[PDB]
């Protein structure tokens, strides 16, 4: 089963990637929470900016 | 109480109205941080000190 490993790899890079990109839209970034509909709820504007 | 040994009541299991604390006039100061004043009648916490 290891005769395929160029398309192995190239898949296994594309999903780390797509993977990777949607585990960053949950890390706070300095932020009070990593969600914005809490964040739009709990703060007025100007704080919320 | 005095400033040290100042008191800590846990309430928890309740209806809680916000609008009765800030419409009251006597409150000198009432800065809420983390949190729209007005925002507070649409929240939900576990525990309040």
């Amino acid at each position: 089963a290891s005769a395929l490993g160029k398309l192995q790899d190239v898949v296994n890079q594309n999903a780390q990637a797509l993977n990777t990109l949607v585990k960053q839209l949950s890390s706070n970034f300095g932020a009070i929470s990593s969600v914005l509909n809490d964040i739009l709820s709990r703060l007025d504007p100007p704080e919320a900016e | 109480a005095s400033v040290y040994a100042w008191n800590r009541k846990r309430i928890s299991n309740c209806v809680a109205d916000y609008s009765v604390l800030y419409n009251s006039a006597s409150f000198s100061t009432f800065k809420c941080y983390g949190v729209s004043p007005t925002k507070l009648n649409d929240l939900c916490f576990t525990n309040v000190y």
